[PDB]
């Protein structure tokens, strides 16, 4: 709660040590107060302005160095910019290593920038603070007399929004030319409604926020959302998007505001997975209202879609062909498949943000609604349209009857991370994830949630959250070897349910270090299997006929044993392979070794010490 | 009008020689000489200079003393009624009507002096701008006129004078208390609304060396909201992986004779505003707003409301809706809302405003005056309308009127300039002098909302920054009336009536922090006195992954190791043919080991490189190859069964025509030879 | 749902198991194939060969309580490899001195 | 700094280079006991490529055992070793097959 | 800790399957061996019993002196070094007596 504390955890740590001593200077003034029991001295004062006028001092030295660095990478990364530009016309001009590395040092200082800005104001804010403080608790008066010295010292009156415009520009002019590490992190939660004001305040301490409006100003239109996604009787998407099948597709039309909008996005997002892991990606194109029924239909062709761009020419060709192809594939796919609008989901967005940056992205999602759009039952509630028009952007959707609704009784809050290597993620983002005001929910989808409670009497598989939904989510403030590292996870090791009819579908994800797994205990099993059937042909070939029932008998524990190896590794191969939950225990293979081979060993025992 | 017969027309007749000289003082000037041309051979001379700025001084020295006796006389009469009040004795000698009467006339000559004042103010502004505008060698003559200000007994601003707030408590006093009936009078109940006892706006100036300073005061309590351009048809994308400040331009409205201008001037309630509002260039096909503003007070608390209505154009239908009179955009609009789905209740409601828009553009014969642009920063909280700050900078405005019917500066068929919004890189080059202006410092609004009866805001840290060096309050400010004074103010056929604040924008407005200091202490002991004598009064006198690389070696070493034990087992059988009970048998399992050795060797070595390569870079949906794994088991298991299918059947052959088996174990082999066959 | 646990699991097992299987590969040869000292041997290594094969199964069987029954700490069996250990070398010494009588 | 869990780490990796080896050896050294001249010089090869991967092995080992006395982290890659012992195994019993087949 | 105990058991399982294997060897040619090949197997199985003991007495040492967390006998330079000598040495003496006569 203490204002230094505050201040330790507002910026990573090399901008430590440098921040006012607002702790420390409170501290001895309340001890000095206390000590003398009042009666302020003049020496004390005089203390007092000389503590103040070095930490000044020192906050002034800090930020007059940042700034002549920030200044001086700048000029030198747009001369190397400008000079860039100047070879692009002359012969081999690298694109794939010099621009992301421009790119990087681009977002490097940018980050810098916005870190410098903070800290400045940061530290202004500590000084109105403690001298406001001073001036309470003493007699004395200290705010005219240390304006005249903060102002002889400006070290917050430095401009830095130019400097973003600038390597905004410098950004721009790359990315435009540039077209022929770091890592993403993306998590969603559950926020009470009860929470939702303080998580705000919480948030709006190191972001900004993003208005969708010329005058600036928060109107109720301005944040809605609207998306109705798309699927057949069967519902194929559905269980193609919750089994994660490769190749996975969701179409939605969506679209911002009220019902006046005359644009609407055709997205596609396709799911993909490599042994890496989680490889998606997403695709859009805009479209007239009027002209989207025609489109469901075939009747709007794809040459007419395109026909401004094309005269226009402001967009490369080649990109207005890729977005043919897809255009084309969306209409092949509606066409085919009998798609539908299945399904409404309607929220109110907040955006968080710092422009040029990004480090932290925030989303804040509210209001969230499910509403059927389906003629499954036997109601048509479309009448041919792509949208039922009988609600639009008016929360609660109060003429609708409670079975067409669904109302998420918590916000949903999406927070999305770019770190670069080498170092951590800021420390107010760690803090936030981890509290007693949101419950991690990994994988959350509302196009799933709404399918699952509406068509509740249609679907087989339900996502892990549904039997939860009456769990009360309020909580109370609060290199190495790979056989080392199976010891450590055996030692460690040894030292609710669906509603009939519904079974819970999760799917199974393996770390690629089980594939080389597998293989080797097929392996450590072969071999096994080699030497016995050694034992059989010297006994097949080299014996005397009196002890080949013995080669018998371990002809037929090799073979056993080798079939069994060879149907767990095809089984464990094909069950991996197609994404199934499988059991790495065999509880089997001991025993029926143990059994074969103490009966093969005796009854060639018996068989040579027998008459 | 113009300003001499508005000026021969307001006169007080008892007031006929208090009032200013002004078409005297205009032919002292020899404004003649300068409208007419031929004869300017006279120029300006010394004794001219001195005669004009002797004439100003005594006009100005008459006017201000009358209006300095006539309101130390007023103020004099309401502190006699006062002193049978504070007494809770003389309380009950009181009388009605003579307290009325007197408070009757106190308002109308307060009402009476408020109009003199402005009347004069307005004559000596235009004086003094009209000299300077010529003879610029001489010395500027603003000085005597802010001398003359800064002695007047109160603050020259557009707030309500000290004696409105006096006779509005007093009269509140007369009839809580005293005598509830016997009232009568209407008129003092206009007064009720400044009573001391909501939504409350603040305006200042701020200089270009006190931003920064501000916009830190401010970003310790509210949030800074960012513009966001909502996607368009130009936003569409292929394939790409998950998680892959504009100026503002307002054109305003008037009609030939301001009234617009003037009603909102004289804070009449219910006085609005029009304007087209739009950012970026007109060439972007950008949204445009037309927006009315209004502002109404209908409450005894002196809350005002505000309400606007706000309509979407488009380029080619502005000038017949505007000029014509055409209600086709109305039907078509309506129509094209229908089609794409809109409600019943919002079509009402916007052929409401359509209506009343229309008619109200037609009725009062508005057109395009002037345009102002802008840059506009907000701080606020989402989803808490408590409090609001903006700041508005950059502010250039624009003459766009029709005015003059031989060179007009815009077409009277034409919404908009053409010069300047054409392709040109830059058009204000175009523009020449006496047509634009610029506002010197920036606009800073502070909203405040209080909708309990709390007794206004009164909250920290905003009168923190308004009694500060870094601010200037200028009370009812407004972008608008400060356009038009800067535009149209020097002409006296069109603007008669000018605002308060024109004198503070020469000056220098910084301020010391020792002297803000000064004036918040006398502020302070000022408010503290008139809250302490209210409530005195007011109820006591009441009555790099390696891993995956070490795992492919650790799999390459295993597959070695398999080809090791078969190349033994292969090498042992066949060095050892000529030993065998059937050497005709022992020659081909060491063949076919053999092969197998190759193969194990072969495909580790492939596999192996396969998946290094996968390693290297990042790609392959799997990591695997079960292709060998299961043909060396096939085979393994097809020669283990072939060699013991051979051995016993030659097993039998050899026994036959030829002891060695025991008795025990005669008839298993019988069923071996019978299962192979003999 | 860890896999490495249960890979450890038939690692170990698998190793305890070369064990058996070499020695009964030895027995079976010294018994099918040699003279009077081969018949001899054959038996006293097969007990052991049988006894490592025991105490794997018993070990592994012992070690599957992952799941349930969680608390028994480490297992610092140094009794049973050990006294395992003596058994072979008992096995060499016997072969060795017997086989030089004659 | 040191751990005892790269010092066994190194030893089980020595502990399979030297089973390859004790492999590879059996092999050659029944082939020397038993058969004619042509077993003799397959065992002779035999023995030689074993000999070879022993010292590889124990020069490895070395090497290792150095490297983790210097602090640093080194022992993880080996690839030359493999490939070597592939190919050295692939011509050995390539040539002793068409030696014998003679 | 059971981490480094368990890895301790893992290296006596190697050393273990080693001398197993060895002495095996040995054992089988000792009992199908002549007069040279008899002192031949002897001394290959002398070379893996005495490696097996000093593999036991390593792996007692080890699993106590953790408990003691005190020095151990964790870094190892004669053990292999002895093992790759002896079996040299076998090796050398078996051929050059099996070409002597
Ligand atoms: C560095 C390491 C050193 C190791 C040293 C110990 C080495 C152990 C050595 C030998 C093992 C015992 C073999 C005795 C065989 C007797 C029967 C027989 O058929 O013999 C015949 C041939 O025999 C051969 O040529 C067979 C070759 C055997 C290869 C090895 C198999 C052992 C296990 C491997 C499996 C993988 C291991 C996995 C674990 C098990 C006899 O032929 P002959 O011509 O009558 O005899 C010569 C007589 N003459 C000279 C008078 C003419
Ligand atoms: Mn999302």
């Amino acid at each position: 709660m203490k204002f230094g504390e505050h201040l330790s955890k507002s910026l990573i740590r090399q901008y430590s040590y440098y921040y006012i001593s607002y702790d420390d200077l409170k501290t001895e003034l309340e001890d000095n107060l206390s000590k003398n029991n009042g009666q302020w001295t003049q020496e004390l004062e005089t203390d007092f302005l000389e503590s103040l006028e070095i930490e000044l001092d020192k906050v002034y030295t800090f930020c007059k160095v940042k700034h002549s660095e920030v200044f001086r990478r700048v000029k030198e990364v747009q001369e190397q910019v400008q000079h860039t530009v100047r070879l692009l016309d002359s012969n081999n001009p690298p694109t794939q290593l010099d621009f992301e590395i421009l790119e990087e040092e681009l977002s490097d200082i940018i980050a810098d920038v916005h870190d410098l800005a903070k800290f400045s104001r940061l530290n202004y804010t500590g000084f109105q603070k403690i001298i406001k403080k001073h001036d309470k608790k003493t007699g004395f008066i200290l705010k005219p007399v240390f304006q005249v010295r903060l102002d002889s010292k400006p070290f917050f009156k430095e401009n830095y929004d130019e400097l973003v415009v600038k390597i905004s520009q410098l950004y721009d002019i790359a990315r435009t030319s540039g077209r022929p590490n770091f890592v993403r992190q993306t998590t969603k939660y559950w926020v009470h409604p009860d929470n939702i004001t303080e998580l705000k305040l919480i948030i709006l301490k190191h972001l900004p926020v993003l208005v969708f409006n010329t005058n600036k100003e928060f109107e109720r239109e301005d944040s809605a959302i609207t998306s109705i996604y798309f699927d057949n009787e069967n519902l194929d998407l559905y269980y193609g998007r919750l089994r994660k099948d490769e190749g996975a597709e969701a179409h939605r039309l969506r679209w911002y505001g009220g019902m006046s909008t005359d644009t609407i996005f055709v997205e596609r997002k396709t799911h993909r997975e490599d042994w890496t892991g989680e490889k998606s990606v997403k695709a859009r194109f805009a479209l007239k209202e009027r002209h989207v029924n025609d489109f469901l239909k075939g009747k709007y062709t794809v040459d007419q879609v395109f026909a401004k761009m094309r005269k226009e020419g402001k967009k490369p060709m080649n990109e207005i062909e890729n977005l043919e192809a897809l255009a084309s594939e969306i209409q092949y796919v509606m066409l085919k498949k009998k798609l539908r609008p299945v399904v409404r989901s309607f929220y109110n967005r907040t955006a968080f943000q710092l422009p040029g940056d990004a480090r932290v992205r925030i989303s804040l999602d509210t209001e969230l609604t499910m509403v059927r759009e389906d003629n499954f039952d036997g109601v048509d509630r479309t009448h041919k349209n792509w949208r039922r028009t009988d609600i639009g952007v008016d929360w609660p959707f109060k003429q609708l009857d409670d079975k067409d609704i669904c109302r998420f009784p918590y916000a949903v809050l999406e927070v999305k991370l770019q770190t670069q290597l080498g170092q951590e993620p800021p420390e107010w983002v760690r803090e936030l994830v981890g509290s007693h005001l949101v419950e991690p929910v990994p994988k959350f989808s509302k196009f799933i949630h709404g399918v699952a409670t509406l068509l509740n009497d249609k679907v087989d598989s339900i996502p892990f959250w549904l039997p939860q939904m009456d769990v009360d989510i309020r909580k109370p403030p609060l290199d190495f070897d790979e056989d080392d590292e199976d010891d450590a996870a055996l030692v460690a090791a040894m030292t609710i349910r669906a509603p009939p009819g519904k079974t819970i579908c999760v799917p199974v994800r393996v770390e690629p270090k089980v594939y080389f797994a597998t293989e080797r205990t097929y392996l450590s099993w072969l071999s096994i299997s080699i030497l016995l059937g050694g034992v059989s042909t010297t006994l097949l070939t080299y014996g005397s006929p009196t002890a080949m029932i013995g080669s018998i008998g371990f002809f037929i524990t090799s073979l056993a044993v080798l079939i069994r190896t060879v149907m767990v590794y095809a089984k464990r191969v094909v069950n991996i392979r197609l994404k199934r939950a499988v059991d790495y225990e065999d509880k089997i293979g001991p025993g029926m070794v143990s059994v074969f081979l103490i009966l093969s060993i005796l009854f060639s025992f018996f068989c040579n010490l027998v008459a | 009008m113009l300003f001499g017969i508005k000026l021969a027309n307001d006169v007080y007749p008892p007031w006929k020689d208090s009032y200013i000289d002004y078409e005297r003082l205009k032919k002292l000037l020899k404004e003649s000489v300068i409208h007419d041309g031929r004869s300017s051979v006279d120029s300006w001379s010394e004794r001219n200079e001195s005669d004009f700025v002797e004439a100003l001084d005594k006009e100005l020295e008459k006017v201000y003393t009358f209006q300095i006796s006539k309101y130390n006389a007023v103020l004099r009469k309401l502190d006699d009624l006062e002193e049978n009040t504070k007494s809770a004795e003389k309380i009950q000698k009181i009388n009605s009507e003579q307290f009325k009467n007197t408070l009757e006339e106190c308002l109308d000559e307060a009402q009476r002096l408020d109009n003199f004042d402005r009347l004069n103010f307005t004559g000596f502004i235009k004086i003094v701008k009209k000299h300077d505008k010529l003879h610029p060698n001489y010395p500027s003559v603003k000085s005597l006129l802010q001398v003359r200000l800064k002695e007047l007994p109160f603050n020259n601003s557009e707030e309500y004078s000290p004696l409105l707030y006096r006779i509005s408590y007093l009269y509140e006093f007369l009839r809580s208390n005293y005598d509830h009936p016997n009232t009568v009078s209407k008129s003092l109940a206009s007064t009720s609304k400044l009573s001391h006892f909501s939504f409350k706006s603040y305006k200042f100036w701020v200089h270009d060396d006190n931003i920064m300073e501000v916009k830190a005061r401010i970003l310790r309590h509210l949030p800074a909201l960012v513009y966001a351009s909502v996607p368009n048809e130009n936003d569409d994308f292929v394939d790409n992986l998950e998680s892959d400040d504009p100026t503002i331009t307002t054109l305003y409205f008037d009609n030939d004779f301001f009234d617009l201008y003037n009603n909102r001037l004289l804070k009449i309630s219910g006085a609005p505003t029009l304007r087209l509002r739009w950012i970026g260039k007109l060439l972007d096909k950008p949204d445009i707003f037309l927006e009315k503003r209004t502002f109404t007070e209908n409450t005894e608390t002196g809350n005002s409301s505000f309400e606007e209505i706000r309509l979407q154009m488009k380029a080619k239908f502005i000038n017949n809706f505007i000029f014509k009179n055409d209600p086709s955009y109305k039907n078509y609009l309506i129509n094209q809302l229908r089609e794409r789905g809109t409600q019943k209740e919002e079509l009402e409601k916007l052929s409401r405003d359509f209506d009343n828009i229309q008619n109200f553009i037609v009725e009062e014969k508005l057109q395009p005056v002037l345009r102002a642009t802008y840059n506009r920063t907000a701080f606020q909280i989402p989803g808490d309308q408590s409090i609001r700050v903006t700041i508005d900078s950059n502010i250039m405005y624009i003459r766009e009127d029709s005015l003059d019917k031989n060179r007009p500066i815009r077409n009277p068929e034409n919404w908009h300039r053409d010069d300047i919004d054409s392709n040109i890189p830059n058009p204000l080059r175009f523009l020449r002098a006496g047509e634009y202006s610029k506002f010197p410092y920036s606009v800073m609004e502070i909203k405040v909302i209080n909708q309990d009866n709390s007794q206004m805001p009164n909250y920290e840290w905003i009168k923190d920054l308004t009694n500060s060096h870094l601010v200037n309050e200028v009370p009812k400010f407004s972008l608008y009336l400060q356009g038009v004074a800067s535009l149209f103010g020097e002409d006296d056929k069109y603007v008669n009536i000018l605002p308060f604040w024109l004198p503070d924008l020469e000056t220098d407005i910084r301020k010391n922090p020792q002297e803000a200091y000064e004036e918040e202490k006398k502020t302070l002991q000022k408010q503290k006195s008139i809250h302490d004598k209210l409530d005195n009064m007011r109820r006591l006198s009441k009555i790099v992954e390696a891993k995956v690389w070490l795992a492919n070696e650790r799999t390459f070493n295993r597959w070695l190791s398999v080809t090791t034990l078969l190349s033994v087992l292969t090498f042992s059988i066949y060095n050892s043919v000529q030993k065998a009970e059937f050497p005709q048998l022992a020659d081909l399992l060491a063949y076919v080991y053999f092969f197998l050795t190759l193969f194990c060797g072969v495909w580790a070595y492939r596999t192996y490189l396969k998946r290094l390569t996968l390693i290297k870079g990042r790609s392959g949906k799997h990591l695997d190859a079960p292709v060998g794994p299961i043909l060396v088991a096939v085979v393994l298991i097809v020669t283990l069964v072939v060699n013991f299918s051979v051995a016993f059947k030659e097993a039998a052959r050899r026994e036959r025509g030829l002891p060695s088996l025991p008795r025990t174990l005669k008839p298993i082999q019988d069923f071996i030879f019978n299962l192979v066959g003999e | 749902v860890e896999p490495k646990v249960f890979f450890a699991n038939e690692r170990t097992f698998l190793s305890w198991l070369n064990f058996t299987v070499m020695l009964g590969g030895l027995g079976v040869g010294l018994l099918n194939f040699g003279d009077k000292i081969g018949r001899v041997s054959a038996g006293l290594f097969t007990f052991v060969a049988m006894g490592t094969m025991i105490y794997a199964l018993v070990t592994y069987h012992w070690r599957a309580a992952a799941i349930r029954r969680r608390g028994s700490g480490p297992y610092d069996d140094r009794l049973g490899p050990t006294l395992l250990c003596f058994f072979l070398l008992v096995a060499v010494i016997i072969n060795f001195i017997l086989r030089l009588k004659y």
